[PDB]
């Protein structure tokens, strides 16, 4: 049975749960944990990827690309990716990430949107780097339209292309069903990934699902730190993964003991499927919204919950924090009638 | 009387363009040149009366009257190998493209300060519509950061949109800070493909003093919309001016919020295509001035 | 698309959570948030069912019989359901509980040992008592074996059998296999269940699975609040079948307001899979377990998640919890050296 | 000169208890009785010289000679249907059976106090194994409460025992309060079907008070173990018992915890299965006792 390689992003997802403030002894004791464990690739940047500090999203504690430095110093195995959204990042940011030593590329739109990320597949192609196409909040579109975008990534330079569930919205066939049309699309030159968010509790079934319909990439954290209700904890997958007998490369214990003993102490809170989070997955909202919404719903005196339901009517695509504001102050003036 | 123009680039920025200034006092728009036979903007130019091409910039150069003016709608690269051919005729150029070979104009701001230049770069739908309201904070305070945040329907953002993304970033960046007044400037673009159609929106977050009078700082934009609006009338403040209190990681400062929406007159794609007017009117501004000198 | 139905277990599963400390106001509380909800079936009982309490599962703050006679005041439209293992409870106590008004049995032994249920299913019966078979540990012996356990239970009276995991133990399509296996068997007279814990946080796919394969009963409880790493939240359950178009007859906006507003407040801390969690289902270790592994812990000085991979390799069953202290008492020996 | 028995029941603990009477000083085994005519222990009775029969107490009742004693490993409810005819014939019952209908009795306990009775009940395997604990730690300190936890190979427990759960329950609770001295009883048993076959655990808690002498009280538990195991020798002490501090769920009470392991000799099945032994050996110590009545 062919082997999956598990991206950990419990420093560049986790990133919005920490609300990037991220130390660098946090983020090097965590990369050896991982290391040490046998992940493969460990993804570091803000949450909203390379240049995502802003107003916006968050500033970080500390500059990423020191992070990203911090990182590729600690490693001994596994590979340092960063995270990039055209439209937030820029190719000078990939530059400076590149000559601190990260050498995997992945590059993140809309999913329906893959043709501004050409810029940046040809910049991380021609700085030598391994380059990974995430399609975002993969569930607003079907699978051949789906494929159709994965098409376009791969025809810019994508190595790999993952459905990425940004809503934690997906459930079970809708998963295999996107993974099947971009095998059937990029699968003879290109890797096809899953990332899933536990908004439904689904993250991790839904990266079995995926890795049994032709996926060879899969990312968690460990924790489940991350977005929303979280990502796919990275100790689960290799748990879940070895009971398949699956090969990870990952040893169980010392993943468990890197999730238990290292992640764990420095969380603000235990990721959560709480009735927030919940509506996220239900209603498609892309998961890095849920900090910012609690921090509006108390700013403005309104639910958290029912600024996330409004966002899900309006169709908001990830970037959008911005939006929550303007619903907050309506929503405030609407309960007081 | 009126100065002879060329629109190159005949795509969503461009006929749109084509349409307004056919309102304009003192321009005529002679040519619309493009690269793509099937370009509707050159099937639109024909149904005019403007001369159309798409045998490109090669074919313009080459016309017995070279026009006074040319605006270029196409995208950064093609304007970076355009300009210098554009120079050497004599031709001024009025770039609406992220490529910023010329200065930065945002006319409610500095509309007569580069009216010398021989190329005038129009900087983005974002920097339209954002730069006002930076200049509106920045004139009232200091503004150590300034930020927006502009999100677009993805129907209104062609081909030669989505291939400057970064050049989009960085000149309105460069913007917010040489014409808005910020110390330091970022810009971000969000496409959203949302049915129906989204109106072009855009945030401004500025790092104010942690003094500032908020109700100055609220008057300046108002006013500074009302001006927009003169020109833009679909340009309208969704909310009061959001005021925060410092916090540690904003360095001690406060910030104000601004929530823009754009609505557009309708003129070639449908009014939530505001980011098309926002660009094109002040492309239109700058062109009505240039197109009088002597 | 059949109609599933949802048993809720916040209140007897979750009392292991609770260290079986629920108070009548709590009861009362959570029956008419589930009933206003929707939920048909509300299960009230000690953790290890009827006559649980005790020194080897914990004792009961308030009298079990007293908090089903509360629920059963308390539900409009809901029934009220009791767990009872042959072993630890009794006929009498299923006498006692259908006094109070319970009106559903859940009959519950190892997945090897139907023929211990024998006594109750035919009591309850007589009583006139909607009747569940429980095949607890479900992972540990194969879909035919665990078909013919099935088999013995409708012999006895039993008008549905679930697939209970336990541990938490089981994969996807090991559920696929065991619900198949029993409905072949005993659908055409009975109904399927299926129970699902959290450790690899693989419950609520688990249960979708089970339903598509014909299980027409489904365990949940809200907040996940269970043994163990919990159980599926019935509010994501009640989310996720909306989403997939499966009647459930739970309104999911009242199914998050009963998590979040009612039950929430009065968790100790939150289901989690943390390490020990993962271990039991990983290993196959009965849920309930867990908080008597994380005492002993405390007790002789030994770490929780160490007791947890010991219990195991011994592969013990449910009730068997005495266990857990004899090996405690051997690890502090053998880490002293 | 020896007293002649029939054993009813030719299952598990029938099948061992006749290999342990075969050893006897004073009991001839005569008889086998059960209603199967596969059962393995009609087989075994063959063997060994002793007459068998599958047509049941009928069978038994209708021979020339009756026996002087008779022991049943049935199932609670046919003791319960046979107890009476054995009374009628005048023949003395040793009841193996939770049905209970005589006195219970402990050997390590209370061996002599109900030797005239015509119906004498040996309680459970789990209560045998358990009660001369409860007994060690009530002559030491009052016991307010006291649980005991039998866990068996599901191997050894044969259908007779399945189908009498619930009578395994509440007479070995029964006996926990009026022979084991405590003054509320609770008895659990669980069948775990592990490979390789679980040897026989049984766990005595009983709620001690605070100030409680816990050296008296171990002191106490392991001459009472030895006691039972010169007549069971795999009858052992996993731990020293473990004394736990009181709380406030325990109403102020303290607690002792004893962990017990019971091997058996492998007279039927294999030393897995102490459950048996500790039963019969049980049984044979009073039947030898009832044997040397004149
Ligand atoms: N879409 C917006 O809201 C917006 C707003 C302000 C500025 N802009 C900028 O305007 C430019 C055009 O954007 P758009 O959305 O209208 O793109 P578009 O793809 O709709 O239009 C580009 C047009 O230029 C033509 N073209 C391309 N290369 C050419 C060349 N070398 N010579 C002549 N014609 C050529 C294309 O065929 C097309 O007709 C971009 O630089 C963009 O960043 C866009
Ligand atoms: N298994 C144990 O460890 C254990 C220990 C102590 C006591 N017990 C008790 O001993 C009894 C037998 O248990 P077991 O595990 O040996 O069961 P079993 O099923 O192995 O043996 C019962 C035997 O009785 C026979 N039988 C049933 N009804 C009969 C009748 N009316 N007349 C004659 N024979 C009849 C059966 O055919 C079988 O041979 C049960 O009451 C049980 O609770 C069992
Ligand atoms: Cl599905
Ligand atoms: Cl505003
Ligand atoms: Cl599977
Ligand atoms: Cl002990
Ligand atoms: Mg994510
Ligand atoms: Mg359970």
């Amino acid at each position: 049975a062919p082997r999956v390689r598990i991206t950990d992003s419990t420093l560049r997802d986790g990133s919005h749960a920490m609300a990037h403030q991220f130390t660098e002894e946090q983020v090097r004791a965590t990369v050896h944990a991982l290391d040490a464990a046998g992940v493969e690739v460990i993804e570091v940047s803000h949450g909203d990827g390379l240049g995502g500090s802003s107003f916006n999203y968050g500033f970080s504690a500390v500059d990423e690309i020191d992070l990203v430095a911090a990182a590729v110093d600690e490693a001994v195995n596994a590979k340092i990716a960063v995270l990039l959204l055209p439209g937030v990042g820029t190719v000078r940011d990939l530059k400076r990430a590149h000559d601190a030593g990260a050498s995997v590329a992945r590059i993140a739109t809309h999913c329906t949107e893959a043709d501004v990320s050409c810029q940046h597949f040809a910049a991380a192609r021609e700085l030598g780097m391994e380059t990974v196409g995430f399609l975002m909040l993969a569930h607003r579109i079907g699978p051949e339209e789906l494929a159709r975008q994965a098409r376009i990534m791969v025809d810019a330079g994508a190595q790999c292309v993952y459905v990425v569930d940004s809503a934690g919205a997906l459930v079970l066939s809708d998963v295999q069903a996107r993974v099947q049309a971009l095998v059937r699309e990029i699968g003879h030159e290109a890797q096809v990934g899953f990332h899933g968010h536990q908004n439904l509790s689904l993250g991790v079934a839904n990266s079995v699902l995926a890795y049994q319909n032709g996926a060879r990439q899969i990312d968690g954290a460990l924790c489940a730190l991350g977005a929303g209700a979280g990502n796919s904890p990275t100790e689960i997958l290799a748990a879940t993964f070895e009971r398949l007998n699956i090969e990870t490369g990952v040893n169980v214990q010392a993943a468990l003991a890197a999730a238990e003993e290292v992640v764990r102490p420095y969380l603000p809170r235990l990721p959560w499927a709480d009735r927030a989070a919940i509506v996220q997955g239900y209603a498609g909202v892309y998961s890095s919204f849920l900090l910012h919404a609690e921090r509006a719903a108390e700013r403005y005196g309104v639910p958290a919950h029912e600024i996330l339901q409004r966002v899900g009517e309006a169709g908001y695509v990830g970037g959008q924090e911005d939006m929550i504001i303007d619903i907050a102050v309506q929503l405030a003036e609407e309960r007081h009638g | 009387g009126k100065a002879v123009a060329a629109i190159v680039g005949p795509g969503n920025i461009g006929t749109d363009l084509l349409i307004k200034l056919q309102r304009s006092e003192h321009i005529e728009v002679r040519y619309m040149v493009g690269v793509d036979p099937a370009s509707e903007g050159l099937a639109r130019a024909r149904k005019l009366g403007v001369e159309a091409s798409a045998e490109g910039v090669d074919w313009l150069l080459e016309q017995d009257e070279l026009p006074d003016l040319v605006f270029e709608a196409t995208s950064a690269k093609a304007h970076l190998a355009n300009a210098p051919r554009y120079a050497e005729a004599g031709i001024t150029a009025i770039d609406l493209t992220p490529a910023a070979v010329g200065p930065l104009v945002c006319p409610p701001v500095n509309l007569t300060e580069h009216l010398d230049a021989p190329n005038v770069n129009m900087i983005t739908c974002g920097g339209q519509a954002t730069i006002p309201i930076v200049h509106a904070v920045s004139r009232v305070v200091p503004v150590a950061y300034a930020e927006i945040v502009a999100a677009i329907a993805s129907r209104s953002a062609g081909p030669g949109t989505r291939a400057n993304i970064d050049e989009f970033t960085e000149t309105t960046a460069a913007a917010i800070e040489q014409v808005g007044g910020a110390a330091r400037g970022k810009a971000i673009i969000i496409l959203n493909p949302v049915e129906p159609p989204m109106i072009m929106r855009d945030t401004v977050y500025c790092a104010i003093p942690p003094d500032a009078d908020t109700d100055a700082i609220t008057a300046s934009i108002e006013e500074m919309v009302a001006e927009v609006a003169r020109y833009v009338p679909g340009y309208t403040l969704r909310t009061e001016p959001q005021y925060d209190q410092p916090r540690d990681i904003w360095k001690g400062m406060a910030r104000v919020a601004v929530f823009l929406e754009v609505r557009g007159n309708g003129d070639y794609l449908p009014p939530w295509a505001g980011n098309l007017d926002i660009m094109t009117a002040a492309a239109a501004r700058v062109g009505e001035l240039l197109a009088q000198a002597p």
